[PDB]
């Protein structure tokens, strides 16, 4: 379990996230899921911050860091030649 | 014709199948006399499937509101 | 042994009150089914009387319960292994044991180690769960309930 | 929805001991009006509640509970 989760922290994401950041962010994700299944509603970030004893700006920062990039070559729709990569300047 | 009801039922069924997969994984790694119905089930795949159907699916289309005939068509 | 209108404590859910007695039959076999519910999880628990001792229900302990819990709550010379993994594996097992005394030293050790070092916030979830279930248990055991039950601990935990 | 919930049979482990069953489903009034959803980029949805019981034959234990299944559009 240790080596598997270390490799998942180190190599899965395209942008490398250190293992302690990974364990912090997925602990926050799992306690957010616990909050969602407990009260049936989306909690404010202040509540999650105060129930985990970190600052709310830290929570905003870490859920901004915990994001997955979207591939450049996503098709737009019915048209096939028009790709997402030619829309960016 | 698969109407809106049968399509939404199929998407909810796929989400429920994923939820049953997750919970079947959960019971085999969980002990008896400590399992609560609030605990072992997870509704994340269900809402994920519903939001995946309603957003960015070829059947759920952006409504054309040129004029009432466009809406009815 | 079991009546109607009384209170019995269920594991992993705290104390609860018995509503009535039903005659539900499971697997085609008639059983003396007893039904009770709790206000925390908003769930109803149906347990037959024949396997009530086997499933692990206990009655409310009277005066004997508070004196022994207070005495253990203040027992000194408590030691734990240096590695946190063994204690982590032992605490949930002692919680699932269901003994009031056992959960008493578990929560006392957890509170003292949380105050002396400030371990983490992940364990705080089960710490709060254990505190809630013990204060729900001593609600009928010590004859003090709700805020009064919480208040009594506020001056005896040190 | 009652068909999609009755289709999910009470499932068993490999020992055939404990099971969960979704008996009845119900809906609550939506927390937002239609114009409120159309204004602040909300989804017109209502919470979905189901009655779920957790039955184990060995202990004879039934845990009937109501669980939030998701915001249903």
């Amino acid at each position: 379990r240790q080596a598997i989760t270390r490799a998942m922290a180190d190599q899965a994401r395209t942008i490398r996230i250190p293992v302690h950041m990974v364990e912090v962010i997925n602990k926050l994700a799992r306690v957010q899921r616990q909050m969602l299944q407990d009260l049936g509603r989306e909690p404010t970030p202040e509540e999650l911050a105060k129930e985990l004893d970190m600052t709310p700006e830290k929570v905003i920062e870490v859920q901004k860091y915990g994001r997955e990039p979207i591939s450049l070559h996503t098709p737009l729709g019915e048209d096939g030649d028009s790709e997402f990569g030619d829309l960016i300047e | 014709i698969r109407n809106v009801g049968e399509l939404i039922q199929n998407q909810v069924r796929t989400g429920l199948a994923r939820m049953e997969r997750v919970v079947r994984e959960r019971m085999t790694t969980q002990d008896v006399e400590a399992i609560t119905p609030q605990t072992l089930i997870n509704i994340r795949p269900v809402v994920a499937s519903i939001k995946e159907f309603f957003g960015t699916s070829q059947l759920s289309q952006f409504m054309d509101q040129n004029n009432p005939l466009s809406g009815l068509t | 042994t079991f009546k109607v209108g009384d209170t019995v404590v269920y594991p992993h859910h705290g104390a609860a009150l018995i509503e009535a007695i039903e005659t539900r039959q499971i697997k085609g076999v008639d059983k003396t089914y007893l039904v009770l519910k709790v206000a925390q999880g908003d769930l109803t628990v149906r347990v037959p009387a024949d396997n009530a001792e086997f499933v692990g229900v206990r009655d409310v302990v009277g005066q004997d319960g508070l004196d022994r819990v207070f005495e253990v709550l203040r027992a000194p010379y408590a030691e734990e292994p240096t590695n946190w993994s063994r204690r982590y594996k032992a605490n949930l097992e002692k919680l699932a044991s269901g003994d009031v005394i056992k959960v008493a030293e578990v929560v006392r050790d957890l509170w003292r180690r949380e105050r002396e070092r400030g371990l983490s916030a992940g364990e705080k979830r089960m710490l709060a769960k254990a505190r809630q279930i013990l204060v729900s248990e001593l609600a009928l055991a010590e004859n003090t309930n709700e805020d009064k039950a919480e208040a009594l601990l506020d001056e005896v935990l040190a | 929805l009652e068909e999609i919930f009755e289709e999910i049979s009470p499932i068993e482990d490999f020992s055939g001991s404990m099971s969960l069953t979704f008996r009845d489903h119900r809906f609550e009034p939506p927390k937002n009006s239609i114009d409120e959803c159309k204004d602040r980029d909300f989804t017109y949805a209502a919470p979905l509640f189901v009655t779920a019981e957790f039955t184990n034959n060995e202990t004879g234990e039934i845990k009937s509970q109501t669980v939030f299944m998701g915001d249903f559009p």
